[PDB]
């Protein structure tokens, strides 16, 4: 929704809108987090949501650099050197559910 | 209340008025109530939910519009509802045993009134995140030597 | 400096040396790549601007003719081609991108060494490609491809090498060129990736290979074709692969079979080599109008050798006719009137008749049905939509015996997937063709009773257009009778019925 | 002397600006990932208390 929190909401709540361009450097993480502890009037049950939140972002940061850095080093390996009736059910009761009268 | 809705498909078949003529199919239920000291979120002057009921779909209808069966339930406990929470309803003949019941269900009750339920079960699931990214991170650095 | 250099058929030696080559290379690298394409297209990121384009264009070309005349050393070769493989990818470049057509093909052709070079770069950013409905398909042939494409054509068509056995393995080269290039592809698209998929992409591709299949001025596409069509037969047929990948190599024959068979009976209900005399002469005209045509020519007679070869193998008499033929084959390399666009298109469309590929629709059918009796449920519907799909292109097919058997026992299968396929394909059967349906109107009618809610809907839709489309049939009564009777079965299908 | 290096690794110069610039990136984006994790630990326990 709306607010500089309005990731962390989502991350907690859908999670399934939230794109790569948002997950990556959307959060700056030390200054958010930071921000979540003193602000005004939070409640204990939100809080928690929040942090289920950033620690699904964080997670899916970890994934993305994990995925980056093996494709870079499967790059580097790299070199370039020149030197019939086959299965019916039988018969109809399977599926011939009868006419009520 | 959440709790009723864990029976078996017997149970939802039996739980329609088969008294006489056709037999019905689609029942419904629906409570309207009034969040004047907008105690409930979302302003209105007469709150509507409504939950139909049939053999096989179960839906939500909050003011006309479709919910998605979680929305609705953060949705009370913000306002104040424990969906579990057999608390301050009280069937008929059941109350006895909220005396004679076992010191943990009384603590686990305590904290819930407490309001710390919810964060509770949230960190219990965000830990093993913690743990898998632990993991990852330690890949990480072995690539990076690499 | 790049004019200079080439414009003459002939310099002494040693009047261009590499330095100012290289320089004029790295000098368009970095200005087109850091100057162009931003202003250009808003996905990297006045009149000085187009001034420039201009000039990069007149560069690249005369660049192209060069690196054709003399040899070069493979340090610039790299940067050569990391060149011009980079215009494929941004938008609005069109004739930048073909005067790079010309370039990636000559590295292509002359040294024989970084082929796999070339494919892995092109494969790498297969992602980055524009996928945008306008300006998708920029390069004209009405009747627009894709780039890529055309590349890729290009390519396999270059490597020809036209100078005894050098003829056999040079085509020898290219078929194993088309049967890795293509591999390579298909494996790396039908399984669902990370974060992205290949399937809409390759799905262009077959398209396009279709749109082109004979033309005078497009061989191997046919090759590519063939080549496809075996492969795809040898992959979804065994148990080992995944599922996803079955999946999308059955539904690519589908396509292909669909517009053999349409094109097909729409298009067609020594005098071989006049036929082949007056194509390969309109060719050699166009060679003086417009480049690139020598490689088809080439590919041309490189083709019709192997052809004469296989028909050796498959006689003294023949075996005369035919060192005949490979003998006037001989005098026309050595060689190296008013026919026109339509009349070669005939002319090549016969001598394909005459090929192995033409007469494969028939076998497609069979291996199709061969599928039908497997253990996977995806598969079979699968196979009965693509069938669908055959069948309702060309309505006359429901008449061969195995796919009557196919149908009908697929009708009674146990699995309500495949029986919603069916009821499908013959509701859409007996739709199209308005008369003759009163056979499998029985057949019909008694799937009502279904046991699953697909079929009953698929049923109900298909009732539904018939009572409205073409009333006075016989059978309307019970039909209405039927529908209104199974007003109180179940929730959608009571609020189907209600508004129908 | 060619002979002696005829195996020569060509395009090496490439690879080496290249997979230079990208590991600073990528030790940039490690210690980032690293701070954060710190914060998020501080922040359990403060929720906890």
């Amino acid at each position: 929704k709306r607010g500089p929190l309005a990731k962390i909401w989502l991350a907690a709540h859908w999670d399934k809108k939230l794109t790569k361009a948002h997950v990556f450097e959307c959060n700056l993480e030390s200054s958010v987090e930071s921000i979540i502890s003193p602000k005004v009037k939070m409640a204990l049950r939100t809080s928690g949501h929040l942090l289920l939140g950033v620690v699904r972002i964080y997670h899916r940061k970890a994934k993305y650099l994990l995925a980056d850095c093996n494709e870079a080093f499967i790059k580097i390996k790299m070199a370039f050197r020149p030197g019939i009736l086959q299965e019916n059910d039988f018969g109809d009761f399977g599926m011939d559910d009868r006419e009520i009268m | 209340s959440d709790e009723f809705s864990h029976l078996r498909p017997e149970q939802r078949l039996a739980l329609l008025h088969e008294g006489t003529g056709p037999r019905v199919i689609s029942a419904f239920v629906e409570i309207i109530f009034d969040n004047s000291d907008n105690r409930l979120p979302i302003d209105k002057e007469e709150v509507s939910l409504r939950r139909v009921i049939g053999a096989k779909k179960d839906q939500y209808f909050l003011d006309k519009k479709m919910v998605t069966k979680n929305d609705v339930m953060n949705l009370l406990e913000s306002a104040g509802f424990s969906r579990s929470n057999p608390y301050y309803i009280v069937k008929q003949g059941k109350i006895n045993q909220m005396a004679t019941a076992p010191d943990s269900q009384r603590l686990k009750l305590l904290r819930e009134v407490a309001g710390t339920r919810v964060y509770d079960e949230r960190k219990e699931e965000s830990i093993s995140l913690m743990k898998e990214t632990e993991g990852k991170r330690e890949k990480i650095n072995e690539l990076l030597k690499y | 400096t790049t004019i200079n250099i080439m414009t003459s058929p002939n310099m002494p030696k040693a009047v261009y040396i590499e330095d100012v080559i290289e320089r004029v290379i790295q000098y368009t690298k970095f200005h087109l790549q850091n100057t162009l394409y931003p202003q250009y297209d808003p996905v990297y990121r006045q009149r000085v601007i187009v001034m420039l384009y201009n000039k990069v264009c007149d560069i690249v070309s005369s660049l192209s003719e060069l690196l054709e005349i003399q040899l070069l050393t493979d340090t610039t070769i790299l940067q050569v081609s990391s060149m011009g493989i980079t215009p494929f990818f941004v938008e609005n470049v069109s004739e930048l991108q073909l005067c790079a057509i010309k370039l990636v093909t000559a590295v292509f052709s002359r040294y024989e060494k970084h082929r796999q070079l070339i494919l892995e770069e092109i494969f790498t950013s297969l992602a980055r490609l524009p996928t945008s409905k306008r300006s998708l398909r920029n390069f004209r042939l009405p009747m627009y491809i894709q780039m890529v494409t055309a590349l890729v054509l290009q390519l396999i068509q270059c490597v020809v090498h036209l100078p005894d056995v050098v003829i056999t393995n040079s085509y020898e080269t290219a078929m194993r060129t088309a049967q890795n290039f293509l591999s390579i592809f298909l494996k790396k698209c039908g399984s669902k990736q990370g974060e992205e998929d290949y399937r809409p992409l390759f799905e262009n591709f077959v398209q396009d290979l279709l749109s082109t299949v004979n033309k005078p001025e497009w061989p191997a596409a046919e090759l590519l074709l063939s080549l496809l069509g075996r492969l795809l037969v040898h992959q979804f047929s065994n148990k080992s692969t995944e599922m996803a990948l079955r999946v999308a190599s059955l539904d690519y024959l589908g396509t292909v079979a669909a517009r053999l068979r349409k094109d097909a009976v729409t298009s067609k209900m020594d005098e071989i080599q006049q036929l082949q005399k007056a194509l390969l002469d309109y060719l050699d005209e166009n060679t003086e109008t417009d480049p690139s045509l020598v490689f088809s020519r080439k590919f041309y007679i490189a083709q019709w050798f192997r052809d004469t070869t296989l028909e050796t193998e498959k006689k003294e008499i023949e075996t005369t006719g035919q060192i005949m033929h490979r003998a006037e084959n001989r005098k026309k390399f050595l060689r190296s009137d008013t026919v026109d666009y339509d009349d070669a298109c005939l002319i090549v469309r016969y001598l394909a008749s005459m090929r192995p590929f033409a007469q494969s629709f028939d076998i497609y059918l069979t291996q199709i049905l061969r599928v039908l009796g497997e253990n996977a449920i995806a598969v079979r519907t699968k196979a009965m939509k693509c069938l669908s799909e055959v069948v309702a292109v060309d309505p006359s097919i429901l008449a061969r015996l195995d796919m009557q058997r196919g149908v009908h026992g697929r009708l009674m299968d146990n699995s309500t997937s495949v029986r919603e396929a069916a009821v499908e394909l013959l509701g859409r059967f007996v739709l199209c063709r308005p008369q003759l349906a009163e056979q499998y109107y029985d057949m019909l009618i008694e799937r009502i009773l279904d046991t699953g809610i697909s079929v009953r809907k698929r049923v109900i839709k298909i009732l539904r257009d018939i009572c409205i489309e073409q009333p006075t049939f016989p059978k309307i009564t019970e039909m209405c009778v039927k529908m209104i009777r199974r007003v109180n079965d179940e929730e959608g299908i009571k609020k189907l019925v209600n508004e129908t | 002397e060619l002979k002696k290096y005829s195996h020569v690794n060509k395009k090496a110069l490439d690879q080496f600006v290249n997979f230079s610039e990208q590991k600073e990136k990528l030790i940039k984006r490690q210690e980032e990932l690293d701070r954060g994790y710190k914060s998020i630990m501080e922040l359990m326990n403060v929720l906890e208390l």
